[PDB]
């Protein structure tokens, strides 16, 4: 009769077709993952195919429906879903050449070996044969020669293919009316239509500099702080007024400091907190570690995980016979079905990773009962939050002790715990600059404030100005040191994780202070706690029915991401590394006073 | 006394195959014996819900017929088969009255009725344009008319095919997995009752 039921209509025969087409391409993707073959390839590539093209066909079909004629909120989220074009709105052989461009860049970034000239006999691949040079190094040169041959390698074949990239996605954000593909990225957070809970594209880079403006203090005491120790051990490098070296951050990029917790750590003196030797002494299997991981979320009020949870993953590497993707990931292939995929190891960082991946898992079931194409996080930064939450709160001394992985005389003093948040904050806090420069470099690229002969000389100016880094030698026009990175030479967003991390510290304190824990937010474990996980399940069940604004009131009470629980969680950290910084100068400065 | 001639209730629980919901199976069961205890102590059923009856008193009462329809749906869809509920499956495929007597069995068939390709052999209706009367069978496969525009036979735009297929798969989640129903409906008439429980000797 009326358009609101056709559309309805359309929705059901929608969600049922597609949500076993979704299936069969996710089992499609599960049997190549866990079994690297070409006919698995095969199957894959036909599975994604039919899936994409009956995308196409949907969407084709879903535009028929006008957007203002209908009233009900849910089915005018899952049409604006749906109709979205994609590539679809640009021509035929502008998207045959996008395709090919971002496959070719897939291709260059996964197939990418770089060795030292004049020993060229054999080379090093990225994962794992840089990835461990970058971390577990000492050496000045060695680092430098690695950093820039691959950054020489990668850059100079990616810089006219990310000039070609530019250009289309440009072209196809504005052939789909955004202002560029930035305005397209920020598209994920715009709601629209609601009273009050309305938030714009346009908002989304404003509070992120209004958040970034008041990180920037703890970054710069901590900044200072690594300087000091990074001038101990290389001692002629670093100068006390200049940024850091761009090539000793402990890894490829900047993207995280935490391989630079052997050098930076407060006081060595001190024992750690690894919790492996007490594992291996009990023999703990990778069943025994997701089973103790459920116990934490049975603990918290979620549900426990399916029969085919347990039947269906791979927790264990399979063999050398068998050839399977090493990365974690949790797999909601759809219809019910939850799946785990990792090559879990007996070490604590695989246990936090199981936790992590679980809670993956539980926000994938808390949305089961909603519609096919509403099944996601309000945001992307929500769906990485629930499980970095799950990741604090397991690797506290509290969880480990009430767990028996962790003595119970062992001694909780301060300087363990500043130790500790100093891990978390190398971890945490020095991603922050780094994946806000690139998304501000990134829009200003897209919205055209950069020209392409410039490029570089404002993203060096950029790292000075934000991040505190210099480059070691100047790079020209020529080089293409953006995508030598994994999310940028692969067309992937990467705000979701500025969002994350802000997200994540939110929801713990609202997750601590339901379940009234009443010391330090660091020392806090939400185990034990029916209304914690209450709270937490109001918004898990939500999914994307409801924007995200009213998620984050529904969870800590305020309509806007926040800044003051990050403080508040490293503020014994940061009032130690203000204590610290008395001798030293916090703050840099831009020129090229270390070395250029 | 002695008895003799059980009701054919092999021929409803243990069949090699059961019918789509939307074309669910019912079978009349006339002057024979019913045990129903048989069917209660079994620990193979996951939902053995009566309504308007006790399951107790079963093996005494006595019955006109008894009215055994059987067909399969998802695990999901089992809450479904009750009065007074509200569904695809009570509104398009399967409708019991308010006013029912009997008994709801369902149990899961993940074993026989999925394979690892993905079981199509099993339908269910997605639309009509009025809710089911109790008791009714729509076995029609004509186009189902979303607008105003004539479907003309042809699936094309707001004209959908209404019988669409499960997929069921033995790595599905239990509720996905198919479950078989078979509804078992108690009607006393004004004619002999014929259908009586065991006496005991
Ligand atoms: C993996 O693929 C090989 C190649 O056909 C096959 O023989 C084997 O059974 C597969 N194993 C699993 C677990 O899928
Ligand atoms: C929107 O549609 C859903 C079914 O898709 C319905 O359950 C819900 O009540 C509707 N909301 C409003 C406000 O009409
Ligand atoms: C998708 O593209 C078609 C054809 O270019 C256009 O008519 C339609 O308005 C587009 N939809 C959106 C949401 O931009
Ligand atoms: C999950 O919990 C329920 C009740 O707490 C229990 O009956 C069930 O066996 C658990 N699941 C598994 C796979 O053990
Ligand atoms: C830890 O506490 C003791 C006792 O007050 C104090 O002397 C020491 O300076 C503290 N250390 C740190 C790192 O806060
Ligand atoms: C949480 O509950 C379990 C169940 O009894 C208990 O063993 C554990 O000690 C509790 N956690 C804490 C921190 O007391
Ligand atoms: C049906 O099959 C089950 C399992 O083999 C068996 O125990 C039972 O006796 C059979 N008959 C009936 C009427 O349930």
């Amino acid at each position: 009769s009326t358009i609101e039921e056709q559309a309805k209509t359309f929705l059901d025969k929608f969600n049922h077709e597609a949500e076993d087409l979704f299936y069969q391409s996710s089992l499609a993707s599960w049997n190549y993952n866990t079994n690297i073959t070409e006919e698995n390839v095969q199957n894959m590539n036909n599975a994604g195919d039919k899936w994409s093209a009956f995308l196409k066909e949907q969407s084709t079909l879903a535009q028929m429906y006008p957007l203002q004629e209908i009233q009900n909120l849910t089915v005018k989220l899952q049409l604006q879903a749906l109709q979205q074009n994609g590539s679809s709105v640009l021509s035929e052989d502008k998207s045959k050449r996008l395709n090919t461009i971002l496959n070719t860049m897939s291709t260059i970034y996964s197939t990418g070996k770089v060795c030292n000239p004049d020993n060229p006999q054999e080379c090093l691949l990225l994962e794992p044969g840089l990835n461990e040079i970058m971390a577990n190094s000492l050496d000045y040169n060695e680092r430098l020669w690695a950093w820039e041959s691959w950054r020489s390698e990668v850059g100079k074949q990616l810089r006219p293919l990310y000039e070609e990239y530019v250009v289309l996605k440009n072209e196809m954000a504005r052939a789909n009316h955004y202002e560029d593909y930035g305005d397209y990225w920020r598209g994920d957070y715009e709601v629209n239509g609601v009273d009050g809970y309305d938030y714009s594209r346009g908002q989304l880079i404003e509070d992120v500099e209004h958040t970034f403006e008041e990180i920037k203090p703890l970054y710069e005491h901590l900044h200072a702080y690594v300087r000091a120790k990074l001038m101990n051990a290389y001692p002629s490098y670093i100068s006390p007024i200049g940024c850091l070296p761009a090539h000793l951050l402990g890894d490829m990029w900047g993207r995280f400091w935490t391989n630079l917790y052997s050098l930076t750590v407060p006081f060595g003196q001190k024992p750690n907190i690894d919790v492996t030797d007490a594992m291996v002494d009990q023999a703990w299997d990778a069943q025994r570690i997701f089973k103790e991981a459920e116990k934490f979320f049975v603990s918290v009020g979620l549900p426990n995980m399916t029969q085919g949870f347990w039947e269906n993953s791979m927790l264990t590497d399979p063999g050398n016979v068998q050839k399977a993707v090493c990365h974690p990931t949790a797999w909601d292939l759809g219809k019910g079905d939850f799946r785990i995929l990792m090559c879990t190891k007996v070490t604590m960082d695989d246990f936090l990773t199981a936790h992590h991946e679980m809670g993956h898992i539980q926000y994938d079931m808390a949305y089961a009962a909603q519609p096919f194409l509403l099944r996601n996080g309000a945001n992307e930064g929500f769906h990485e939050a629930v499980g970095e939450i799950m990741s604090l709160s397991a690797a506290t001394p509290k969880h480990l002790k009430s767990i028996g992985l962790l003595s119970p005389d062992f001694q909780e003093d301060n300087e363990t715990e500043i130790n500790f948040l100093l891990k978390q904050a190398l971890t945490i806090v020095g991603t922050l600059p780094f994946t806000y420069m690139l998304e501000k470099w990134r829009w200003m690229v897209f919205k055209g404030e950069i020209p392409k002969d410039q490029w570089m000389k404002k993203w060096w100016e950029m790292k000075r100005e934000i991040v505190g880094v210099v480059e070691p030698v100047p790079h020209d026009e020529t080089y293409c040191d953006p995508a030598s990175l994994f999310h940028v030479s692969n067309d992937y967003s990467f705000i979701r994780y500025y969002t994350r991390t802000l997200y994540q510290f939110q929801f713990q304190e609202a997750l601590c202070q339901a379940a009234k824990h009443e010391g330090p937010l660091h020392k806090c474990d939400i185990s034990n706690s029916t209304e914690a996980g209450q709270k937490l399940f109001n918004m898990l069940r939500l999914g994307k029915s409801e924007p995200w604004t009213l998620a984050l009131e529904n969870v800590v009470g305020a309509k806007n991401m926040n800044v003051r629980p990050l403080l508040n969680y490293f503020e014994p950290l940061f009032t130690w590394l203000k204590d610290q910084n008395k001798n030293s100068f916090v703050g840099w400065s831009t020129d090229w006073s270390p070395y250029a | 006394p002695n008895i003799t001639n059980l009701c054919p209730f092999g021929e409803v629980f243990n069949a090699t195959r059961f019918a789509s919901v939307y074309a669910w199976n019912r079978k009349r069961i006339s002057n024979c014996v019913a045990d129903y205890s048989v069917l209660y102590n079994s620990a193979s059923f996951s939902t053995f819900k009566c309504y308007g009856v006790s399951p107790t008193k079963l093996n005494d009462l006595c019955f006109t017929n008894v009215y055994a329809d059987s067909f399969v749906i998802r695990g999901d869809e089992v809450r479904q088969i009750a009065p007074g509920q509200t569904g695809k499956i009570a509104d398009y495929n399967y409708k019991l009255p308010d006013d029912f007597t009997g008994c709801v069995i369902a149990w899961n068939s993940n074993n026989l009725d999925s394979k690892v390709g993905g079981n199509y052999n099993y339908l269910y209706r997605l639309f009509r344009k009025s809710n089911l009367k109790p008791f009714e069978r729509d076995i029609s496969t004509e186009i189902y008319q979303a607008g105003s525009t004539p479907c003309n036979g042809v699936e094309g735009f707001n004209c959908y095919f209404p019988l669409q297929s499960y997929g069921f798969q033995p790595t599905y989640g239990v509720g996905y997995q198919p479950y078989r129903v078979v509804v078992l409906s108690f009607e006393l008439l004004h004619a002999p009752a014929t259908v009586c429980g065991p006496k005991k000797s």
